[PDB]
């Protein structure tokens, strides 16, 4: 299963300039591309070997429209501030997310487009690709301008044609890497926390892709009662890394066993202390 | 302000030298366009605008030309040691915002840039008025003016019809663009005629006053003369007639 | 190359609808179609643009094509005051490019055709005059002078708005003394029942 | 406007070797807005040649960065983040701990 | 590939 997302964030700087834009592109959990309106080469960059084979026409076009993005993203915040009748004086944020999933089959499988101001939802594009969630009063004055101006039509036209035939591209030209599956590298380390209590920790490192399921069972019983489960991280290799402890009696340790699921192995893993 | 606003409206500049367009965009207009024209074509894309940034200056034909936004409102288009190929007509246009919205295009009014290699071939307009035939007159009980305005360079005019002082369009009908008076000059000055029919009752009245007026964009305030003849400044020249009964 | 493409030049009749062509072959679903227009001496200005549904408003109505390989902009009821230069644009960024458009001509209802050439003599005491081809039916095709010396200005459409009458009319002068009116305003232009007094 | 304080995790790109070359990682996400300062710290020092990702953002909509420098783990040399963020009144400082 | 346009709000 794949998906190709692009996310965008301005944020106003009243007395310090136009607003700072930063643009980054991910095929699954690899960035590919990223744009920053303060960095020197005013270009959109790779950051995927896989994608620095694209011809100069490709980075020019890419820089153009995310330039468009930030010029578009600077008029919102303007616009914005005016909807929640805000002072000059303060810093704000829009955030635009966009992209497509394709299945395990690489057909079209879901598009989406939404949109948050200050962090949360401001409008978003339904799964249908034809209407849109407005969440107050200035979400709807945008509502009815874009149900005008047809832009879910040309939002849907994108998600179910462009974006995911190079989503396909994308995943063609880096197949070797975006297309492998690293297995987790798995272990289990045991702390005394007190007299009569340990912690054990199950940890998964080096895996890709992201997604990963750890959870503990006491007895063959899935058991959430004093589970701790940290995000999933990036070591900084392109591969991931995650980590969940239970606190158990102490000389109970054999009752407990630590369960990962992973695309990249053949069947889930069983550990033990 | 309110609509696309450029200036000057007309421009006589002299090959080789530089000049300056500007355009005032449609207050809190985001984004401006700056294309030309030439006769017969539709407009070439030049370069385009949102607040300060030239986010796209692909249609700038070469290195003399420059724009600037310096402040996200006006925009000057800098045309630097001028060619008679760049003789045309420069359009500035602004729209509210860039994006999916569509937000409609304004164009303004226009700078018609003439650049000319010798501003001694210049020429302000003469005009005439042709009285209507009595033959017209008796066969349909109409009565047909006719204005030639002759002999002018570049084709810098703007031609009204006045009658009793009050300009008039019914009735009106003016040659879209002039004739050259020597077609193998690419130099060559120009003609343009106008008619204005009126009933013949009107025209048979001699208290009614008709008069062509033509209006011509010439030399500015601060463009070098040395002619014997009068410099061909900016100007109106007229002809007139009055109704006659018989 | 170009994205659009139309015919350079079109007609119809007053009081009439106009469907304006435009081809656009190689469109993506992300192209909004645009319809510009010129009227004479003045700027393009907006009429209509859509991306898949038919659009309708005051001033036309946008027919899409179901394959949106090919539009149509339609003039219900067009009037002289709708001569002009119809561009039809394909865009999807706002560079909103132009190509040479469909220049489109109004001719005028000419009930009761009077063909006839006068000739006007100068208001002031000169001793100059001018040809007037006038009150032709629409049909008529003038045609510039072969004799440079000689100006023929192409047909011109005025309106008497205050009597519903509405003439076509050419011009023509010369100031070589053996011109006469037949010489520019020959058969081979001019229809019969042509009044040509002295 | 929510302001979400950054979460912090602080460790190393592989499994700890003294002597062995390596990177340290804090990674601080789930914050808005997205103006943060984060420094790595040896022995209490700013370590000056610190790298960090493209920001990015979650499913939420709050940020998450990863910032990161070589380094060559030793027995007694201390490596802590140090994080400012408007949610912070001072900033907040997280040991790395290898034997996690 | 980015969406040739985004709309404003």
């Amino acid at each position: 299963s794949h998906s190709m997302r692009y996310f965008f964030t301005s944020v106003s700087r009243p007395g310090r300039g136009e607003p700072r834009f930063i643009a980054v592109g991910y095929v699954d959990d690899t960035q590919f591309v990223r744009f920053d309106s303060d960095a020197a080469s005013q270009r959109m960059e790779p950051r995927a070997p896989w994608i620095e084979q694209e011809g100069p026409e490709y980075w020019d076009g890419e820089t153009r429209k995310v330039k468009a993005h930030s010029q578009t993203h600077r008029v919102d915040l303007g616009t914005l501030r005016g909807y929640y009748n805000q002072s000059e004086a303060g810093s704000h944020t829009v955030q635009r997310m966009y992209g497509c999933d394709v299945g395990s089959d690489w057909r079209f499988l879901r598009g989406y487009h939404q949109y948050a101001y200050d962090g949360k939802d401001y409008i978003a594009l339904k799964e249908d690709l034809r209407s849109w969630t407005a969440a107050d009063m200035a979400a709807q004055t945008t509502k009815h301008k874009w149900e005008a101006a047809h832009v879910a039509e040309q939002l849907r036209a994108y998600l179910e044609g462009t974006c995911v035939e190079w989503l396909r591209r994308y995943l063609e030209n880096g197949k070797e890497t975006l297309q492998r599956t690293d297995a987790p590298k798995t272990h289990m380390t045991h702390h005394a926390v007190s007299d009569h209590e340990a912690t054990l920790r199950c940890w998964a490192l080096s895996f890709y892709p992201a997604e990963i399921t750890l959870t503990w069972q006491r007895d063959g019983e899935d058991q959430t009662q004093d589970t701790e489960l940290v995000e999933t991280r990036p070591a900084g290799d392109g591969t991931f890394q995650k980590w969940a402890a239970v606190v158990v009696p102490s000389g109970q340790e054999q009752r407990y066993t630590c369960h990962v699921q992973h695309e990249g192995l053949p069947k889930p893993l069983t550990l033990r202390w | 302000g309110a609509g696309v606003s450029q200036s000057p409206r007309y421009k006589v500049t002299k090959r080789g030298q530089d000049v300056a367009l500007r355009c005032d965009p449609i207050s809190g207009h985001v984004s401006l366009y700056w294309y030309r024209q030439a006769l017969g074509q539709g407009p070439e894309f030049l370069t385009y605008f949102n607040y300060e940034a030239q986010q796209d200056k692909s249609g700038l034909p070469n290195d003399r030309f420059s724009a600037e936004r310096p402040e996200g409102s006006i925009s000057t288009l800098t045309i630097q040691r001028t060619e008679q190929r760049d003789s045309a007509m420069y359009r500035c246009a602004s729209s509210l915002a860039p994006g999916t919205t569509n937000e409609k295009l304004f164009f303004g009014s226009g700078t018609q840039l003439s650049v000319l290699e010798d501003l001694n071939k210049v020429f302000p307009p003469e005009v005439a008025v042709f009285e209507p035939s009595e033959a017209e007159i008796s066969h349909t009980q109409k009565a047909t003016l006719v204005c030639l305005a002759t002999g002018f360079y570049p084709d810098h005019v703007e031609l009204s019809w006045w009658v009793n002082g009050k300009e008039v369009h019914s009735g009106v009908c003016t040659d879209p663009q002039p004739l050259k008076e020597q077609p193998a000059l690419n130099d060559s000055r120009y003609a343009l005629s106008s008619r204005l029919r009126v009933s013949a009752t009107f025209w048979q009245n001699p208290r009614n006053h008709f008069r062509c007026q033509v209006q011509f964009y010439g030399l500015s305030e601060n463009d070098e003369w040395t002619q014997d003849r009068a410099k061909p400044v900016t100007q109106i020249v007229s002809a007139e007639a009055w109704g006659r009964a018989d | 190359d170009a994205k659009t493409t139309q015919p350079n030049s079109m007609e119809s009749n007053e009081e009439e609808p106009v469907h304006l062509p435009c081809n656009h072959s190689t469109i993506s679903g992300t192209d909004y179609i645009h319809w510009y227009r010129q009227l004479p001496s003045q700027g393009p200005e907006y009429v209509i643009h859509g991306l898949t549904s038919n659009v309708n408003n005051r001033m036309a109505s946008l027919a899409i094509a179901e394959d949106r390989k090919s539009s149509t902009l339609i003039l219900h009821r067009a009037t002289l005051r709708d001569a002009a230069v119809y561009y039809c644009i394909l865009d999807n960024n706002n560079d909103m490019r132009f190509g040479a458009g469909t220049r489109l001509t109004v001719k005028p209802n000419i009930q009761n055709p009077d063909p006839a050439v006068y000739q006007l003599r100068d208001s002031k005491s000169s001793d100059k005059s001018v040809c007037l081809f006038t009150d032709f039916d629409s049909q008529t095709n003038v045609s510039q002078s072969k004799d440079s010396d000689v100006y023929i200005t192409d047909k011109c459409v005025l309106d008497m708005r205050s009597m519903d009458f509405k003439s076509n009319s050419a011009v023509a002068w010369s100031n070589k003394s053996d011109f006469a009116c037949a010489n520019a305003f020959n058969n081979s232009i001019i229809p019969e029942d042509t009044f040509f007094p002295s | 406007m929510i302001q979400r304080t950054p979460k912090i995790q602080v460790y190393s790109r592989h499994p700890a070797e003294n002597g062995k070359s390596n990177f340290l990682n804090c990674y601080v996400s789930g914050f808005h807005p997205s103006d943060i300062e984060v420094d790595l710290l040896k022995n209490g020092e700013r370590i000056e040649k610190v790298e960090h990702s493209d920001l990015s953002f979650s499913k939420d909509w709050s940020f998450y960065l990863l910032y990161y420098t070589e380094f060559t783990p030793t027995e007694k040399d201390e490596y802590a983040c140090r994080v400012n963020h408007v949610t912070l009144s001072q900033p907040k400082i997280v040991k790395w701990d290898r034997d996690m | 590939n980015l969406v040739p346009m985004v709309a404003t709000v």
